[PDB]
């Protein structure tokens, strides 16, 4: 048993047509101080697949480094480890969803919350949760913290069930993503402007961005507002 | 420890085709220990019923209230008090005794002399009005009610019809409580007639 | 909430953030904390939106009837009243206030009222979650008798940082310029300040 | 201070019929106030003619299914292929479950299938271990709503025959698949509108002699 | 200080009489006339506006006031009595009925809680 | 105090009342009575916290005795119930409530019945056949459901009185000390001297 | 409970669900959260469902007294201030939380108050749990000079998004639009996006299914002449 | 929960009743309270329901092992002992168990030992544990005597069970009898309390109170 | 359990010790022995919480029964009860400690003499003329000062314990259903059926 | 505690206050802060002094049997280890440690390990009690390939705002400067630091 120290807020991710799509901002917060403005909490692994990582970033970190280590160990007397048996996003999860249940259940947990997105051999979608507790569910979207409360019910109005997802472009779905973080920004006091965005198609494969931006905001507004009820001047 | 179910009991309330019916259990209980089966948790002053469920000291309190208030009620107004005023009547008498209240979950139920439409309405011990078409329910067996209630009510049932949808769905709640059960009473009440039926149950 | 006033040449000027969060949530990102109590005396506030709200209520009601009867208050008078409200109920109420005014005789004058209900008056003050982190940026900045232009900057900047470094404040930047020639409303955006 | 255990909310529920067997679940998964999934299945056929579902806290779940998943493939190991009766299948669960008695399985846990002479079954579970064979058993969040409900409509509880007043119950009739299944989805479907944590679909697993079936059906989503 | 008049201002004379209420009908009868007719889909009340001089604007002086959505008053005698009575009056209908019944009083218990304050005023300190 | 038992029969109440009083350690008195006689056809028993159950019967022994007084009249067993139900339900909700349960056993000479209502602490009221207080209905209470009727004599309920007190004093872990018998009837009321 | 207001072109308009629960039970399928404090002035509650109702009823008395006295139409600021100096006298223990709407000669306005009696003013806010929700499709669609179609669009919507997604609300849509030179207009059940499906089977039962032990006719009626 | 078990002339009578509850949800009325550890030995539920059908299923399989290794039946001062010793290791853990060990052999003739989650362990004639244990013990008591019939004693453990089902509100559901001989126990059936309320009420004259 | 006393007289070591066994509140038995024979001359009483008294007991007894065999010789009274002592002493910082208080009377076939030890949960004893354990002291122990005499009679030691016996039942709230009497002396342990 | 490190063009330095506190009594008002784990990698110490103590020491011994095998560490392969103590015993440490160092390779790098135990490599770090009051201080004054006197200047300065501030702070600001050149002790006086 712990508590957080240094702490990421928001993943959030969803299904479109032709793959998966996920965000997090870059932002390590020390309780209400905004400590670190540089912190990657979007890591990849291979080219068909990306974690990304809510809560203490210290365990950020070594999960950061059990995946490292996951790669390397697959590339063991492995002829087919760029090939056949390379790394799937399914393979991943349940590894990390293994690690997180047994953490858990030795009262010493990860206190994250894991969003896994990736595409499949076969060139399904894979997107699936889990948490500190052990807990695991999959949904056309799924987001951590702040996200499940503010993001989803926007991400749900775009894929509201399985069957939009094959009607939903990764224009539409990436549009809806930078909304939501945009969303986020004004109404979660532990975030940050600056985020990172990955998409992994099965077409295109995985495209990293890096040092986004929150832009079209609106703040104009805020001139006329004036006291807290009776106050004109 | 919980005033609300120390002395367990029910109360159901329905809506029929012009026609209401409300039902209650008849134990009390000391938690564990039945100590009565027949204490009856229905009143009416008039044609306005009132079911209670909760704290039994509070049933009996504000039953002896009710009556003194609907009495007075009555002298000043020349008028028996209707049931949408009754059960604002509740509302503030329950109210007034915001942060020291009465442990109960009231129940209106009756109809309208002038109009003729058929009134159910129930509250938290706080005097929050929950003024339903369907049904109202209350006490410790609430939750198997409201099971019970929703997949057994439909609406206009005619009177004979109705007192065998609000039995049967007091009956198996109560069979799932502990601190409900040990007889049970149904009033089945029309604009200018009133049957009260007890029913045959299990006594454990 | 990052809150401050500075006093300069021509007057006084109040400044403040506009976030308002209930944990994490922020309830209000347009929050206007910079409050009237009378036509030259506002304030600036912190802690507890109720009490501070409840509190600068009784104040504006006690400084209308001071003015129908005794003519314009002083700066000094305002923070009295502030003063003896919070501490007379120091037990239950949580606001931190910063008094700033402007008469023609004294100019510009800033009272800082902390937790406790006492008293203080400064050349400038600072107030808030978010003024922690700005101790020693505003100490090695400050000059007295700037200019209306060095002032703002010297607010917009100090802001600027408690506002990068405190999740619990946030939003635009607002002020309020108190001098002989009226009361002037600024606003600051994010895009202007954030960049600075 | 830590808490392991948290609460996925969801609502299962097991009917045994003459010579079949249900077992439904809602394929909500919550936690507090907020929708996870709305497709969550929940519950599963883990071969030998036998469907389980662990509800309550989900990770605890989904370790005890998987576990007994296993449990069926070392049986068959072991033990020549033999079929893992739904009895043995009972047993065992008991033994997972009270494996963990000081740190429990946060679940109440149902399976369902045909016994030995290819009758209905259904066994019901404590978090601890506890079992029981029963013909009708709702669980999890609005197991209160429903089974007040079953106890009348599947096993005439308080029903009596016209006439005779109270005299002669109403006979216990057997009930057929298509008239289980209509029972069931009006149970979920009563559930979903009395209680927020049960909603979004409906899925049946439905077990005879010919093997395990599937049906889904959509609940409010509100 | 403090309101030492703790004693009945009006009092019964030996011949039975209540001298301060009679008194106080004699100034009714100097005010100015008002009426009132009841049909039976309806009532009317109405009164002069006996203006005090033309400079002043006698709607701002409202003689006929509504005390309830379904009740209205009107008078004859002194003005800032019927003032003050319609204020007691408009409360009493909230405080002592419609706070209590979620509904507006019955025009004849209205009237009785008004009397009732008239009544005190002809017994109390 | 610990038991306190109840029995309406055909023409009568009967009340048993545990002799026992004990403080901490040590049983300070074994012949104490745990009664009052509010008015000539009316006796109350009372069990509860100490000095609360004798200041509170005394109380309403004084205000019975009052009324008997200002009316000329003996109040129903039902009203003096009522009454005392009323002054507990008062009570529960006060800064220090009484601590205290009774059983009202009474003839009403009106009606030609004997009535006997148990009222808790809490204010909680019921007429019954047979009644007890705390624990004491846990042991007796199958007793009186299986051998109780309607129209039982006066010796035939001191004998079933006799059973559940034998049952007690078999089963309870702590030593009441016997208990004292009153019958309540048309003719008053009268104790039990030998039981 | 998911509550919005959105202030428009001419006015401002505040909708609200029709779910009110009990712990996880639904306890009413169909609640009335729209209240009116006057005519032009209507609020929507949420957190203690007693203590909103309350409060409101009582501060609507008080300002149709002062409405009355004054001679004047009520204002949304004296509905304000008298709920807020009454909240903040019970520092809490009166759990109300309530978005405030309304047109008066003054203007449109449209206020938060929450149970200590702190207020905050916006052009759009939500309250309730299902808030976040709500505030995420307002701030995805707001705009300045909203017509009252697009008010009563946004307005709605952001409460579906409580609907669906926080289960602490669901049912139907309440709104209730004030435009400034007109009445206000209340709009029940706006939108019905959550009846129940019919059900598989009827239930009611054949007559003397229950059993029953005695029957008697309840007197209702006063004492008799004669 | 009730449960009782009462040597007498004819053995031992075992009988129990079916209700289970968590808080004041009854969540079954069909619970099995009498263990059939062999075909010689039964043992009562009260307290911990996993606990008592674990461990006593377990003794069930430490019996047959000892019959297996010694080739004679096991006492019910073994049987009961290996039961107590097993839950005194576990003393503190919290584990939760009231139970009789009930048994006919031929050295010691019908015995009952009631077990303890505490390490209690104690021979007697009559037992009766659980919620409504109070209740029986009452009916028990004034009509208990050795030289009961077979068919008498069934009655009175019904009876008893009945007593505390009515009164006490964890108890009810239907009552189950046993019947335990030298040859082995013999199930004397499943007794719905709701119908054999009234049959008792009208064919005893018992419960005038109650309306019926 | 409740009540245990022993008294040391002439020539043998008298043991009473109560007979109910309590359990929450119904008395589940009335006629348990809470001894164990040691040894042929050796006797232990025991009182305290429920499981461990009987399993400490028992305990001990095999372990002399043992060293009985071992060395075909019985060992002293003093023997036993230092051997008692250390295992309590053992138990009190041990992960879960037995809570049981003792009383050892044993008759010395070496010395030809009788003894009694008083032995606690703690490991603490002592060698005494008369003892106990709980409260039973409070209330006998100023009739045994009084009257004891260390020349005393067996049948007279007999007569102080009813004496004992008798103040116990007037004055404890606890109803412990009598006392089982052994004696211990030359001859070995008998009861005394009468009591 | 006040501590910082700072990368410049030529390596990188590290500052510290001497205040070491027990409640408010001044246990050691010439407390050295800055440790030495390598010949050019060192730390600054806050949080729990017998924590950073032990863990220091153990480094140290780490770094001394590395490069008894494996030549010079690196000043990442240092971090690296001060990480490893403090994740690994989070709940038993009250640490948080910057880790300086200077390679010819590498040049100046500077490593903070916060409570958590997690790493964060960084132009200039802060920490310690009184590093709050000087966030926005730094953040507007850092430069990135400052020169020595710059830096020397940016820490003086910094460290002096944190000491005047907190309470917790204070005594002589202590620096170590790790460059090509070698090791250089710098120390300065509060009659120095404080006319600033
Ligand atoms: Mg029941
Ligand atoms: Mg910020
Ligand atoms: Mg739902
Ligand atoms: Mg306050
Ligand atoms: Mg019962």
């Amino acid at each position: 048993t712990q508590q957080p120290i240094v702490t990421g807020t928001s993943v959030i991710s969803m299904k479109y047509d032709n793959g998966v799509i996920i965000a997090a901002d870059n932002l390590g917060s020390y309780g209400s101080l905004l400590r670190f403005n540089g912190v990657e909490r979007l890591i990849p692994v291979g080219d068909n697949t990306v974690v990304g990582i809510s809560g203490d970033i210290s365990d950020m970190q070594h999960i950061e480094r059990l995946l490292k280590d996951l790669v390397t160990e697959n590339a063991y007397d492995n002829p087919l480890a760029d090939a056949e048996e390379a790394l799937e996003p399914s393979y991943i999860f349940e590894y990390l969803a293994t690690v997180m249940y047994q953490r858990r259940s030795k009262m010493n947990p990860l206190w994250n919350a894991i969003i896994v997105a990736g595409v499949q051999s076969n060139g399904d979608q894979f997107l699936r949760y889990v948490n500190l507790l052990g807990v695991t569910y999959s949904s056309p979207t799924l987001a951590t913290g702040f996200g499940a409360h503010m993001a989803n019910p926007l991400l749900r109005k775009v894929v509201d069930r399985e069957s939009d997802i094959p009607k939903t472009t990764v224009q539409v779905a990436e549009e809806a993503i930078v909304n939501a973080m945009r969303v986020l920004y004004y109404r979660d006091a532990r975030s940050s402007r600056n985020f990172s965005l990955a998409i992994i198609d099965k077409n295109t494969g995985l495209t990293f961005k890096k040092n986004l931006q929150v832009e079209n905001m609106k703040w104009d507004f805020a001139k006329d507002i004036k006291g807290y009820g009776t106050q004109k001047i | 420890s919980d005033p609300s179910s120390i002395n367990g009991g029910i109360v159901v309330a329905m809506t029929g085709k012009d026609c209401v019916a409300i039902a209650c259990d008849l134990r009390l209980g000391s938690q564990s220990l039945g100590v009565s089966n027949k204490f009856e948790k229905i009143f009416h002053y008039g044609h306005v019923f009132l079911g209670i469920t909760g704290l039994a000291t509070d049933v009996t309190t504000l039953n002896e209230m009710f009556r003194y208030k609907t009495n007075l009620y009555k002298l000043k107004e020349e008028r028996a008090i209707e049931p949408e005023t009754f059960t604002q009547l509740v509302s503030s008498s329950l109210y007034e005794r915001r942060f020291g209240p009465y442990f109960v979950g009231p129940v209106v139920a009756g109809i309208n002399s002038k109009s003729g439409k058929p009134f159910i309405a129930g509250f938290d011990l706080i005097g929050c009005i929950d003024e339903a078409k369907d049904f109202i329910v209350s006490g410790t067996a609430s939750d198997q009610l409201f099971g019970m209630c929703e997949s057994l009510y439909e609406p206009n049932l005619e009177p004979e019809d109705l007192f065998e949808t609000i039995s049967q769905a007091l009956l198996n709640a109560a069979d799932r409580d502990a601190l409900s059960g040990w007889g049970a009473v149904v009033y089945i009440i029309k604009k200018d007639e009133v049957v009260k039926r007890y029913l045959k149950m299990r006594q454990d | 909430t990052s809150i401050m006033a500075v006093t300069f040449k021509d007057g006084v000027i109040l400044g403040a953030d506009s976030r308002t969060t209930t944990g994490a949530y922020i309830a209000n990102r347009v929050t206007d904390k910079l409050t009237r109590v009378h036509d030259k005396i506002w304030c600036c506030r912190s802690g507890s939106a109720a009490d501070t709200q409840a509190i600068a209520d009784i104040v504006q009601y006690h400084l209308e009837l001071y003015t129908s009867q005794y003519g314009t208050p002083s700066t000094e008078t305002a923070a009295s009243v502030f003063k003896e409200l919070c501490y007379e109920n120091k037990d239950n109420l949580t606001a931190g206030i910063i008094v700033a005014g402007y008469d023609d005789k004294n100019k510009g004058e800033v009272y800082t009222i902390p937790l406790g209900g006492s008293v203080h008056k400064l050349p400038y003050a600072i107030a808030g979650s978010g003024s922690t982190f700005i101790y020693g940026y505003c100490d090695k900045n400050f000059r007295e008798n700037m200019s209306k232009e060095e002032t703002v900057d010297f607010i917009k900047h100090s802001l600027s940082q408690a506002i990068k470094w405190d999740g619990s404040s946030g939003g635009v930047i607002r002020m309020v310029v108190l001098t002989a020639a009226g009361v002037e409303r600024l606003i600051f955006y994010p895009d202007e300040y954030e960049q600075l | 201070q830590f808490n392991p255990y948290g609460d996925n909310g969801g609502t299962i529920l097991g009917i045994a019929g003459e010579d079949f067997a249900v077992l439904a679940g809602d394929t909500r998964n919550i936690t507090d106030y907020s929708i996870n999934s709305r497709y969550e299945p929940k519950v599963f056929d883990c071969g030998d003619n036998i469907v389980m579902s662990a509800n309550g806290f989900a990770a605890d779940g989904d370790a005890l299914v998987k576990r007994f998943k296993n449990s069926v493939k070392w049986y068959h190991f072991d033990h020549n292929d033999k079929k893992l009766s739904i009895n043995s299948a009972a047993r065992n669960i008991q033994h997972l479950l009270y494996g963990k008695r000081f740190f429990p399985y946060y679940v109440h846990t149902i399976i369902a299938g045909l016994d030995e002479d290819g009758k209905g079954a259904v066994y019901s579970f404590d978090p601890v271990g506890s079992y029981e064979r029963e013909q009708c058993r709702a669980g999890g969040a609005a197991a209160s709503l429903i089974m007040p409900f079953l106890d009348n409509q599947v096993n005439f509880k308080n029903q009596y025959e016209p006439g005779t007043n109270g005299k002669v119950k109403k006979p216990l009739k057997y009930l057929s698949v298509e008239e289980v299944i209509k029972l069931v989805r009006d149970s979920f479907t009563s559930a979903t509108e009395r209680h927020i944590q049960v909603g979004d679909g409906l899925e049946i697993l439905i077990v005879t002699k010919d093997g395990v079936r599937k049906e889904f059906y959509e609940l409010k989503r509100d | 200080m403090t309101d030492r008049y703790s004693f009945s201002l009006t009092t019964f004379s030996p011949s039975g009489k209540l001298g301060q209420i009679d008194y106080a009908l004699t100034a009714v009868k100097q005010g100015v006339t008002s009426l009132g007719i009841k049909a039976t889909n309806g009532v009317v009340i109405a009164t002069e506006k006996k203006s005090s001089s033309p400079l002043a604007m006698s709607e701002t002086l409202s003689k006929v006031s509504l005390l309830t959505p379904d009740i209205g008053a009107v008078y004859s005698g002194m003005g800032p009595d019927y003032r003050v009575l319609v204020d007691k009056s408009r409360k009493v209908a909230h405080t002592s009925y419609k706070r209590i019944y979620g509904e507006y009083p019955p025009t004849k218990l209205l009237v009785s809680e008004v009397a009732k304050i008239m009544q005190e005023a002809t017994q109390s300190g | 105090m610990d038991i306190i038992l109840g029995i309406r029969v055909q023409d009568s109440v009967i009340l048993a009342s545990s002799k026992a009083v004990t403080r901490g350690i040590s049983v300070l008195k074994d012949s104490d009575d745990k009664t009052r006689q509010l008015s000539p056809h009316t006796l109350m028993s009372f069990a509860g916290e100490a000095g609360d159950t004798v200041q509170f019967a005394e109380y309403i022994q004084a205000n019975i005795q009052l009324y008997s007084i200002r009316e000329d009249y003996e109040l129903s067993p039902q009203a003096v119930s009522s009454f005392v139900r009323q002054e507990l339900a008062k009570s529960i909700r006060s800064r220090r409530p009484y601590q205290v349960n009774v059983l009202i056993g009474g003839y009403d000479k009106k009606k030609n019945k004997p009535e006997l209502y148990q009222i808790d602490y809490l204010g909680t009221k019921v007429e019954l056949p047979y009644g007890a207080h705390g624990y004491s209905g846990f042991y007796t209470f199958s007793l009186l459901d299986h051998h109780y009727r309607p129209d039982m004599t006066t010796e035939e309920g001191l004998d079933l009185l006799k059973l559940c007190v034998q049952e007690l004093e078999k089963r309870m872990p702590m030593d009441f000390k016997g208990v004292i018998v009153k019958i309540v009837d048309k003719d008053g009321i009268r104790q039990v001297d030998d039981f | 409970t998911t509550i919005v207001g959105v202030k428009f072109n001419n006015g401002v308009v505040i909708a609200a669900d029709t779910r009110s629960t009990q712990g996880p039970i639904v306890a009413d399928k169909n609640c009335a959260k729209l209240h009116r404090i006057s005519p032009k002035i209507w609020c929507a509650g949420a957190g203690t469902a007693a203590d909103t109702e309350a409060v409101t009823q009582l501060i609507g008395s008080n300002i149709e007294l002062h409405s009355l006295y004054t001679s004047r139409e009520p204002r949304v600021v004296s509905a304000l201030q008298m709920l807020k100096q009454h909240l903040f006298k019970y520092q809490g223990h009166i759990g109300a939380y309530l978005i405030v709407a309304g047109v008066d000669p003054t203007g449109s306005h449209l206020f938060s108050i929450h149970a200590h009696g702190s207020t905050d003013v916006g052009y759009y806010l939500s309250l309730g749990s299902g808030s976040l929700a709500a505030m995420a499709v307002l701030e995805s669609h707001w705009k300045q000079d909203l017509t009252k179609e697009e008010a009563i669009k946004l307005a709605s919507d952001a409460i579906q998004a409580g609907i669906w997604n926080d289960l602490g609300s669901g049912s139907n849509v309440d709104v209730c639009v004030m435009e400034i030179g007109k009445d206000a207009e209340y709009l029940r059940n706006y939108l019905t996006p959550n009846v129940r499906e019919e059900k598989q089977k009827s239930y009611k039962f054949p007559r003397g299914t229950t059993a029953v032990l005695k029957e008697s006719i309840v007197n209702i009626c006063d004492i008799q002449e004669e | 929960t009730t449960t009782l078990a009462f040597r007498f002339q004819g053995g031992i009578i075992v009988a129990v009743d079916s209700r289970a509850t968590a808080g004041n949800w009854v969540a079954s009325q069909t619970v099995k309270k009498v263990i059939e550890i062999n075909p010689f030995l039964l043992g009562t539920m009260a307290g911990g329901a996993a606990d008592f059908q674990f461990w006593e299923t377990w003794l069930g399989s430490q019996c047959r092992l000892h019959e297996l290794r010694e080739k004679e039946r096991i006492s019910v001062a073994a049987a009961s002992k290996i039961l107590s010793n097993l839950v005194y290791q576990y003393k503190g853990a919290g584990l939760s168990m009231g139970t009789m060990i009930c048994g006919y052999t031929r050295k010691e003739g019908p015995t009952i030992y009631y077990v303890d989650s505490d390490g209690t362990r104690l021979k007697g004639d009559i037992f009766c544990v659980g919620s409504g244990q109070t209740f029986a013990y009452g009916v028990l008591d004034s009509n208990y005597k050795w030289d009961l019939s077979v068919e008498d004693a069934l009655y009175l453990g019904k009876r008893s069970i009945l007593a505390a089902a009515h009164r006490d509100a964890y108890s009810g559901g239907s009552v189950n009898l046993y019947h335990v001989t030298e040859d082995g126990w013999i199930y004397h059936g499943n007794h719905d309390v709701g119908e054999l309320f009234w049959k008792v009420k009208e064919e005893e004259g018992s419960f005038n109170n109650v309306i019926g």
